[PDB]
RNA sequence: UGUACAACGGGGUAUUGUAAGCAGUAGAGUAGCCUUGUUGUUACGAUCUGCUGAGAUUAAGCCUUUGUUGUCUGAUUUGU
RNA sequence: UACUGAUGAAUGUUACCGCAAUAGUAAUUGAACUUAGUACGAGAGGAACAGUUCAUUCGGAUAAUUGGUUUUUGCGGCUGUCUGAUCAGGCAUUGCCGCGAAGCUACCAUCCGCUGGAUUAUGGCUGAACGCCUCUAAGUCAGAAUCCAUGCUAGAACGCGGUGAU
């Protein structure tokens, strides 16, 4: 487990080369059902984003998208405690197949053992 | 395993210890603590701040080229794997941290002279 | 002699392995029938790897190597480099290269002679990738897809791309590798085609969902039989 | 919250008491069944990871544990408790004639004033070749089902300034109850090892009576499965050495534990983190059952042992590394 | 009435962020002057060095202590 | 006056180790890995048992980290107010600001959270009534997150035992 980040209602930038610049969570995939509190999504994690930027045929559809960036510290089994500089998802289908070609910035080691197609779409990791 | 080098500090960082940074540009940002961490957050150059190695390499309060010195370079060539090969190392690193330690006395003396 | 197999479940073979004509490399999972599948196919004539890089299962798209060489990332932990001279003969050579990047697979889609890299890497890795895999390193790009062992499987005998490649872009760059090119696709109509399969001049390893006709048009060009 | 433990009210000693025991293999010569120590501290280990099928197979895992003080605990008598349809019940106790002050301590209040007068006519009974303590020993080796054994903590060893043994009982699960009360016979005023009840790799549960706060805390409570990675000996040297760091330490940190002091006796490093604070007894018990999971078997290979001043921060093990690191200093030369 | 206890002293340990003062010839400038000083003076100088990873809290719920000093017995009740 | 809890005389005194009549009770649901792309099916699709890894909520612990914290009212800096001026802060209904151990204390964190009988529904076996048959009448086998124990919490203040002290 790693630890959580993302709040329902928080503006991840995009980080392929889709079209998009930014993703506004709407819902969380595969969440828990606490009293009084939304979920909360991490890293590698599916979550529901409409776009706030980006060109008209990205928009005005609702869809997945797998977080690349948490920038919230989580914990790596290897001793140290790691957090990238800035929130950011990537977004794909239902298949994990990536709409991007490629993907700029950093790409968490745990997204990238999750998501194949993703550790494949990445071009720099840690 | 691995004992890194902080970015601020240049001291020996342990497992389940200290935060690492990850930018944007990719490289590791490895501290040993959270204050070398807020420290690197106000932008502040680590060789200008005077309780780092950084500064005692370049202002020359401890010795900064040595043979000694030398002989803990980041290794790259896998080796494989002699039992007596390794046997000599345990000695060896045993050794060359008395040389290090005594050169770095006679560095002491070099630099407590003019007291006198 | 083109072998379909899977790992957990995944048809991204290419991910979780990377073969050559002197060794192949495995991630250590739960699964041995992955392990066992090249077992199958190689036998004892040449050694298979049990092994991680930066204690990960992706292990194919990280990596760099072929029969003169192998070539990790920065990323990549002592213990699983000293496993892996241990491993490996006197004919193929092990060095770790300290980088910006870390997807060596993505970058790096060579053979026993001819490399092809990325633009934006540094002088000084292709400067070591020429002399230690004894090679000749090429920073091209196949149609405007900025990563190349990823959309690009390769060996001596033939190459695949994606089937997004221009005429233009496949006469040209077929020129430069010296071996024809087919822009085709991999796993049942998937872009990522080097990260889809693994292959070499005697071998071509799929995953599950490689159809009869993509499996046609990878016999035909990198000739099996 | 949770109905069960309820009430929710303060404990009755310090010591708490294990309401159950393991069951009985009677085929197994003598053996006990529970072990006592002191909770001291909160340590790191890293190690690689032998579990198969894993998404962490054979890559290194960084977690948590703690170190219980442990020294050998020496036994002061027997107990035979007879099978009653009211339960249990004890027909007799017997003691050791020869006991040691700290537990001459347990029997007062006032230890300064006391005339220390404890096990006098009792000794006096002994003195001879029997007689009266062979016949309370034939009354348990006829009757009672469970036999349990007297014993106590040595207190001056612990560097815990408490001065006043814990007593406590332990029940024996080696069958044949002719063999139990010959067993405690052997070994009246005899010191019991810690590595002679437990090793490494097994499954154990530990009580404990839980850090109060203000009514909330100060409740006894038992915790379950948790698997002992390290049982150490304070007279072997390089106790933080592992097969792997081979650095000649003790597990103790630089300048003592937090709020305890150094560990000049023997240990067990225990998985995760055992009810109850630094300072506060806990008794060891042994699963009840073979509690066989894959989380019992994999037996494992400890890589290296965090010993740095967790007083503050720690950059380095040993008081070695601190001269090796910082060089030679003012007040040195 | 003894590795018995307490109060200090020492050590370890962290916290703050570089103590007041002193040595100053350094310090754009200069309040005012000259016999306009590669010693300017009489007050300064937004500061920098040596003391300065120092001063200070350093247990009031830290730990250790080969140092020092002060203590160690009042009243009541119980045993069909 | 129920109820949470807390003292308490008394059954030779005092002390120590316990037994357990009784009463309460506790965990919950989902996903993933192998079994598999196997049975199965024209294809489309696509299981499960066994073996594992996590998470949800609930509950019981806990402070090593994180965090509102604070009257170490810890130290640096600034101010209202001055003391014949540096020093000393004397003072400010708890003066402001930077940070901080000790504590208050949290899904804002971490760990922990069990196996034996006896059954219901049903599936049976032997086999009458009723010269066939029948899970049943007399027996007997298996079996629900059920039940009851095991475990856990409390210990009858008029339930009991063993042991030390004249």
């Amino acid at each position: 487990r790693i630890s959580l980040g993302l709040p329902v209602g928080a503006i991840m930038n995009c980080a392929d080369n889709s079209g998009a610049r930014n993703l506004y969570i709407i819902a969380v995939k595969g969440s828990g059902s606490r009293l009084n509190r939304l979920p909360a999504a991490s890293l590698g994690d599916m979550v529901m984003a409409t776009v706030k930027k980006g060109k008209p045929e990205l928009r005005k559809k609702v869809m997945p998208a797998i977080v690349v960036r948490q920038a919230k510290s989580w914990r790596r089994r290897d001793g140290v405690f790691l957090y990238f500089e800035d929130n950011a998802g990537v977004i794909a289908n239902p298949k994990g197949e990536m709409k991007g070609s490629a993907i700029t910035g950093p790409v968490g080691k745990e997204c990238a053992d999750l998501w194949p197609r993703v550790a494949s779409n990445s071009g720099v990791v840690v | 395993m691995r004992i890194y080098q902080c970015h601020f500090c240049s001291s020996p960082c342990y497992p389940g210890h200290g935060i690492m940074f990850v930018r944007n540009d990719a490289k590791e940002f490895r501290f040993c603590r959270s204050k070398c961490h807020k420290a690197f957050k106000q932008r502040r150059n680590p060789r200008k701040l005077k309780w780092t190695k950084a500064f005692r390499k370049a202002a020359g309060k401890e010795l900064a080229v040595d043979s000694t010195l030398t002989f803990a370079q980041r290794r790259n060539v896998p080796v494989r794997y002699n039992r007596e090969l390794v046997a000599t190392t345990l000695k060896a690193m045993a050794r060359i941290e008395e040389i290090r330690q005594k050169r770095e006395r006679a560095f002491y003396k070099n630099r407590m002279r003019g007291n006198k | 002699m083109a072998t379909r197999t899977q790992f957990e479940n995944s048809n991204e073979i290419g991910v979780f392995s990377k073969l050559t004509n002197t060794y192949c490399l495995v991630a250590v999972g739960g699964s041995e029938n992955f392990y066992s599948a090249f077992e199958a196919e190689l036998g004892d004539a040449i050694p298979i790897v049990h092994t991680t890089i930066a204690g990960t299962r992706i292990i194919g798209r990280m990596t760099a190597g072929n029969r003169r060489g192998l070539l990790v990332p920065t990323q990549t932990t002592d213990q699983e480099l000293q496993h892996l001279r241990n491993s490996l003969p006197d004919s193929v050579k092990i060095q770790r290269v300290e980088e910006r990047l870390s997807a060596l697979g993505n970058v790096i889609c060579c053979n026993d002679y001819v490399a092809l890299v990325h633009p934006d890497i540094d002088r000084e890795t292709e400067e070591l990738i020429s002399d230690v895999l004894g090679v000749e390193v090429f920073r091209q790009t196949i149609s405007g897809n900025i990563l190349v062992g990823s959309y690009c499987s390769l060996s001596n005998q033939g190459g695949l791309v994606h089937p997004q490649t221009s005429v233009q872009d496949q006469e040209e760059l077929s020129s430069l590798l010296q071996v024809p090119l087919v822009a085709g696709t991999v796993n049942r109509g998937s872009s990522v085609v080097g990260a889809g399969m693994v292959v070499n001049d005697y071998l071509a390893v799929t995953g599950l969902d490689t159809t009869a006709p993509e499996l046609s048009v990878i016999e035909s060009i990198f000739r099996l039989q | 919250g949770h109905l069960g433990f309820l009430p929710r009210k303060r404990a009755a000693s310090i010591r708490a008491r294990v309401k159950a025991f393991p069951k009985d293999d009677r085929s197994k010569p003598v053996a006990l069944t529970s072990f006592l120590g002191y909770k001291a501290g909160m340590t790191t280990i890293v190690r690689d990871l032998d579990r198969p099928g894993s998404k962490f197979h054979k890559r290194e895992v960084v977690e948590a544990v703690t170190v219980v003080d442990t020294p050998p605990v020496v036994v002061v008598g027997v107990v035979g408790y007879v099978e009653t349809p009211r339960g249990l019940r004890s027909l007799t106790t017997v003691w050791a004639e020869h006991l040691s002050d700290e537990v001459k301590r347990r029997f007062y209040k006032n230890w300064y004033k006391s005339k220390k007068k404890a096990f006098t006519k009792y000794s006096a009974k002994y003195a001879q070749d029997g007689a009266g303590i062979e016949r309370e020993l034939a009354r348990i080796k006829k009757y009672a089902s469970v036999v349990r054994v007297l014993v106590h903590t040595q207190i001056r060893k612990t560097p815990l300034a408490q001065k006043k043994a814990h007593l406590a009982e332990i029940q024996l699960n080696g069958g044949s109850i002719s063999e139990k009360v010959d067993w405690a016979r052997e070994h009246f005023e005899k010191t019991v090892a810690v590595d002679s009840v437990f090793e490494q790799n097994e499954m154990i549960d530990a009580i404990a009576v839980t850090k109060g706060h203000g009514q909330r805390g100060y409740h006894s409570r038992t915790s379950i499965n948790h698997k002992i990675y390290r049982v150490g000996k304070g007279d072997d040297e390089a106790n933080g050495a592992t097969s792997f760091d081979r650095t000649k330490k003790t597990i103790t940190p630089m300048g003592g534990f937090v709020h305890y002091g150094e560990i000049k006796n023997d240990f067990i490093m225990v998985k995760g983190c055992i009810p109850g604070n630094r300072k506060r007894i806990v008794t060891l018990r042994k699963s009840l059952y073979t509690n066989t999971s894959r989380k019992a078997l994999e037996e494992v290979s400890l890589k290296w042992i965090d010993t740095a001043s967790k007083f503050g921060k720690g950059r380095f093990q040993t008081p070695a590394e601190k001269h090796a690191f910082m060089g030679t200093l003012k007040k040195d030369l």
